[PDB]
């Protein structure tokens, strides 16, 4: 056997194992509230008579 | 021999594979790696990383 390439063989799948142990999972999303804003009721046309 | 044996999924075999063929693409390797490559429709990977 080369004992040259189990080296490398085992150097790699090492790297590969390190690599994968690494990646973190974070999401920092929105929220589906939607901000309001200020309104005011309007007036219907009326008629007044005595 | 504990775990991902004969029942493992064929999609694992990807990363069993890639130790063996980076292993064949050295130097001194090449009469093997030719014959394996040039027959593959005959002999499989499967049955040459199960020999």
């Amino acid at each position: 056997p080369n004992d040259e390439a189990t080296i490398k063989a085992l150097d790699n799948v090492i790297k590969q194992i390190e690599a994968l142990s690494v990646i973190v999972n974070r999401s920092e999303k929105a929220d589906d509230a939607q901000i309001l804003g200020p309104n005011t009721y309007k007036q219907l046309l009326e008629h007044l008579f005595s | 021999p504990t775990r991902y044996g004969t029942s493992e999924s064929i999609d694992k075999f990807k990363i069993a594979w890639e130790n063996v063929e980076s292993v064949l693409n050295m130097e001194g390797n090449d009469f093997v790696k030719t014959i394996m490559y040039a027959y593959e429709d005959n002999f499989p990977k499967k049955d040459f990383y199960m020999m």
